[PDB]
């Protein structure tokens, strides 16, 4: 089976300007466990970023944790794009500075 | 109720350049202690459990272990010729019961797919597909696999779990309240969305509501999310009339606070 | 027709019984107290039938078919034994090999926890067969491979030292200074045996008797060589036995072996007269230990029999371990402060040379100057523990088992940090062992120390094997081990462990420990750093450990601890990396 992944973008600590922080971006419930993702700041990839080991849940489905340190700013829009076999161009989701 | 050994195997027919075919990450509850991938062949800790009180050789019988996985995995795709790609998945390990007793789990997964198991009363691996049986009959032909399985999930992953639960209890009992934030928004014309966040928290078992006037107002949709050192973050989201934000107030309930913490608007 | 009858006779109940205890205790580490005395009882009121009729049933069968199938009763039990219940799925005598394949040489038990000198005087008074059963059981599950007819007389020690002892005026004045020795002793005893047991197991009999042969050498070095020869064949059946298991062969043959050395210490040493004049268990303890015999006062040197007479090749090749053994008897008793160790390589070495040169053109001229191929398996061992004894004095306990950690991490990083950590600990005990000794006994105590501390090593890698390299050292020759590991250099087949945002993830937890809790804590961060650059300079790796303690020290005094480790940690990794040079 194939199944399409959830992108959920959010931080480490509350965000505070000029604070030091973690940006997260969490894609699970995926499958198969190939997938591309990219943090980006002002629309550019960010190079500094790690991610946690692929994973995966009790439905088989596969999650990962990409993230990156970052201090944001009021005028600085982070995102999160991904890419997986079961989307037909990359879905790009913004930071919502912890407001859905 | 109990926690949990629990490994998360996975292996891939035909895997990107420079990354590994097979992988392991190993979980005590929801806190995950050990990896290990094909490329570098080594079980190493995770997190705080590099600092663990552990015993001389522990890790080198996990990577020991693993090793004789990894082999299995890589075989049972010989045993499929069809066409691919595959994923093989299995989900291994062992649950702490009443009476000093483990109760164990044993299923795999093909292409997403739950469609075998090891039946530990006898010895074997079972299911309905012809993938089962094929894979199953592969690794039943493996001199000493079924062996090496039974003593991995009713010897080494209970004696490996009661270990963990007395030297690692600093890391199993840790406790971290999470950090709150009550936000709203315009949504909808005429709505407002409100958000109530709870960031770096430990254990993930965790509780939002909102309410207005002491009663409850709902519990909103929410979502869930780890951080990079197996802390949470969640949050809840609830759609209210424009001008109402100031009425709600968010409750929370985690085993970090000494009581329900009530949340109010920021503006 | 009844062996269990035959051994029940020779070593009487009492000696059988506890020897019956030792077997099973060993082979089922992890079996309760209770259970085996019920076993031991029934084999041995079985063995009194057998006695009292050599044809009553089953008194015919073999003593490991009779041990076996009774642990086959409970060792079916995977949950508790782990692989060994597959042992019981085979027969004898494969079923036996099997048992001995999985004895655990680090079995995770409790550390064994002394109580106050009156609560255990009075359950000595209370019950003292049980206490002393007790005893026994506690050390054979911990120690498998202990040498079963000596763990005897520690118990009989033991008995004797709670007699005297409980009835004293200060009693712990009394009691725990002898309880601390006998501890003491077994252990040394205990990792002694471990490498007999691994020589005949892994090497067999002819590396064992070439052992011996020196051994006993040096001991008796007025015996002729026939008599030596006839001694370390007796020996080697006694240990043989031990070592698979047959404890109550073992005990029956060392008592044999004890009165024909008593019958014939004119043939022997002139060291055993009052040896031989003790009871039945001192009297095999105190020939064991017995002082080496004066050897003659004017020997003459090696050069006549095994350099330049012309028959050497002859001699050799109409016998060549019996010549090899001459040679290993006649260079031992004219040296007993060297390591035996040592003196195995240097008759290796002589055998390397004689295969060469007997087949060569010239034979005499090909070995005339054999001996100055000693002159380095001399030089390397003592410069290594001149330098060795030097940094040790210099840096201390702690210190020095640092320098020892980060030295083997280098050669083995596929090791885990539990593992090395502890390795280094062994190593570094032979610094304050051996290094106050007289110089002259400085190299002998330690290549002999060291080769049982590489021993221990060597058996549980077999087991979980993750170095090449020492897979190599372990198996390649007995007698070369620790040069092998000493030549070893950092490993740099090893792929070094990647620097990331969780490399220090502790918690408040660590705040909390003692000091002496902490100094695991950061020999394991020194194991972690040397993984991550095998290469690492001292330097280097002291400025990293010096960013980790203040790291721990920042956060364990902050108002936020838990708050402090999730902010700093990742700036530690930072440090930690432009120290390490990345
Ligand atoms: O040395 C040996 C043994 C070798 C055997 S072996 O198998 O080969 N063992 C080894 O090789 C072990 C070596 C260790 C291994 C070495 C390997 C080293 C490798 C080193 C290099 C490699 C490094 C190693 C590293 C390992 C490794 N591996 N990987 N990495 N590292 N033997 C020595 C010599 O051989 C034997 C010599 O034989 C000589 C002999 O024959 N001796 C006889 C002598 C007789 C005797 O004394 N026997 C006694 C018996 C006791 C006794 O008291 N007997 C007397 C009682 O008899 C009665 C006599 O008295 C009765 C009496 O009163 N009167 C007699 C008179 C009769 C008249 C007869 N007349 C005559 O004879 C003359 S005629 C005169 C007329 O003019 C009556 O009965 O009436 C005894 O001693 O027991 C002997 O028996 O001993």
């Amino acid at each position: 089976i194939q199944r399409t992944p959830k992108i959920q973008v959010y931080s480490r600590h509350p965000a505070e300007n000029g604070k030091s922080n973690f940006l997260n971006c969490y894609v699970s419930g995926f499958h198969p466990s190939d997938i591309e993702v990219d943090l980006l700041k002002n629309g550019e990839r960010i190079e500094k970023v790690e991610h946690s080991d692929l994973s995966f849940s009790k439905d088989w489905s596969f999650y990962l944790l990409y993230y990156t340190e970052f201090t944001p700013t009021e005028k600085d829009e982070y995102a999160c794009r991904v890419n997986h076999v079961t989307l037909s161009q990359p879905k790009i989701v913004k930071w919502d500075r912890d407001m859905h | 109720s109990h926690l949990s050994l629990l490994y998360h195997l996975t292996a891939v027919s035909s895997p990107a350049p420079g990354t590994p075919a097979f992988w392991v990450s190993g979980w005590l509850g929801p806190q995950q202690y050990l990896s290990y991938n094909s490329l570098r062949g080594e079980a190493e800790p995770c997190g705080a459990w590099v600092w663990e009180n552990q015993v001389s050789w522990y890790w080198e019988k996990e990577t020991t272990d693993l090793r004789i996985k990894e082999k299995l995995f890589l075989e049972a795709f010989k045993a499929l010729g069809g066409k691919g790609p595959y994923t093989l998945q299995g989900l291994l390990g062992c649950e702490l019961g009443p009476d000093n007793t483990s109760v164990p789990t044993a299923k795999f997964a093909l292409n997403g797919e739950e469609f075998m198991n090891f039946d530990l009363k006898q010895g074997t691996w079972g299911g309905d597909w012809p993938e089962a049986l094929a894979i199953s009959q592969r690794w039943q032909q493996q001199d000493k696999a079924a062996n090496k399985e039974l003593t991995f999930l009713l010897f080494s992953c209970p004696h490996r779990l009661r270990e963990h639960l007395e030297r690692g209890r600093g890391n199993l009992e840790w406790k971290e309240p999470p950090s709150m934030r009550l936000k709203a928004r315009p949504s909808s014309p005429g709505f407002s969305v409100l958000t109530c966040s709870a960031f770096s928290f430990y254990p993930p078992e965790l509780q939002l509501r909102f309410l207005r006037n002491g009663l409850a107002a709902g519990t909103g949709q929410g979502d869930f999310g780890p951080n990079s050192d197996g802390s949470f973050h969640a949050s809840s989201s609830l759609t209210v009339k424009s001008g109402d934000e100031h009425h709600y107030c968010c409750i929370v309930q985690h085993a970090g606070l000494a009581q329900p913490l009530r949340v109010e608007l920021e503006s | 027709k009844s062996e269990v009858a035959h051994r029940f006779k020779d070593l009487g109940e009492e000696n059988f019984k506890a020897l019956v205890l030792i077997a099973f205790a060993q082979y089922l580490q992890q079996c309760p107290f209770e259970d085996h005395v019920k076993l031991v009882n029934e084999v041995t009121e079985f063995a009194k039938t057998c006695v009292a009729d050599e044809s009553a049933e089953n008194c015919d069968k073999s003593l490991h078919t009779l041990f076996g199938d009774k642990l086959c009763t409970v060792a079916t039990l995977r949950e508790t034994y782990g692989e060994m219940a597959d042992c019981c799925a085979k027969q004898e005598p494969e079923r036996n090999e099997c048992f001995l394949q999985h004895k655990d040489d680090n079995p995770n038990l409790p550390r064994l926890v002394r109580p106050e000198v009156d609560v255990m005087c009075t359950a000595f008074h209370d019950n003292e067969e049980t206490f002393l059963k007790k005893y026994l059981y506690e050390i054979a599950r911990r120690h498998p491979y202990f040498y079963a007819p000596e763990l005897l007389f520690f118990a009989k020690r033991y008995k004797a030292a709670f007699t005297e002892c409980c009835q004293a005026a200060d009693k712990a004045a009394c009691l725990l200074p002898k309880l601390d020795e006998l501890r003491d002793e077994g252990k040394a005893s205990s990792a002694k045996q471990r490498l007999k047991c691994a020589s005949l197991q892994k090497f067999g009999e002819r590396a064992f008797k070439a052992w011996a042969v020196a051994r006993l050498s040096q001991r008796f070095p007025k015996a002729e060589f026939a008599e030596v020869s006839k001694l370390v064949t007796d020996l080697t059946k006694v240990h043989t036995e031990c070592c698979h298991g047959d404890l109550l062969e073992c005990a029956d043959d060392r008592a044999d072996l004890a009165k024909y050395i008593c019958e014939n210490q004119d043939s022997i040493s002139s060291k055993l007269k009052e040896c031989c004049e003790k009871p039945l268990l001192e009297k095999s303890h105190c020939i064991a230990e017995v002082e080496n015999d004066e050897m003659p006062a004017d020997l003459p040197s090696l050069a006549a029999d095994f350099v330049e007479s012309k028959d050497v090749c002859k001699n050799y090749a109409e016998a060549k371990d019996v010549f090899l053994g001459m040679f290993l008897y006649e260079y031992a008793r004219r040296h007993p402060d060297y390591s035996v160790v040592l003196l195995l390589r240097l008759a290796k070495t002589y055998e390397t040379t004689l295969e060469k040169c007997c087949a060569a053109a010239d034979p005499h001229e090909c070995y005339a100057k054999v001996f100055d191929e000693f002159k380095p398996l001399v030089e390397e061992p003592q410069n290594l523990i001149k330098q060795n004894c030097e940094l040790f004095e210099q840096l201390g306990e702690y210190k020095f088992q640092n320098a020892l950690l980060v030295r083997y991490t280098k050669k083995v990083p596929q090791m885990s940090a539990p593992t090395l950590v502890e390795v280094s600990r062994n190593l570094g005990k032979v610094g304050s062992k051996c290094c106050k000794h007289p110089e002259a006994k400085r190299m002998p105590c330690a290549e002999d120390y060291l080769s049982v501390v590489l021993n221990q090593l060597c058996v549980l890698h077999e087991k979980t094997p993750v170095s090449d390299r020492v897979t190599k050292c372990c198996t390649e020759s007995l007698v070369n081990r620790r040069p092998c590991f000493s030549a070893l250099e950092v490993d740099e087949t090893y792929v070094p462990k990647e620097f990331n945002a969780g490399t220090f993830t502790f918690h408040a937890d660590i705040c909390t420990l003692s000091e002496k809790e902490r100094q695991i804590k950061k020999q394991t961060a020194l194991v972690e750093l040397v993984k991550h650059k095998p290469k690492a300079t001292k330097e280097q790796l002291k400025a990293a450990m010096d960013d980790f303690a203040a790291f721990v020290e920042k956060c364990c005094k902050a108002d936020d601890k838990e708050t402090c480790f999730a902010e700093e940690g990742k700036k530690l990794v930072a440090a930690s990396q432009a120290a390490l040079g990345l």
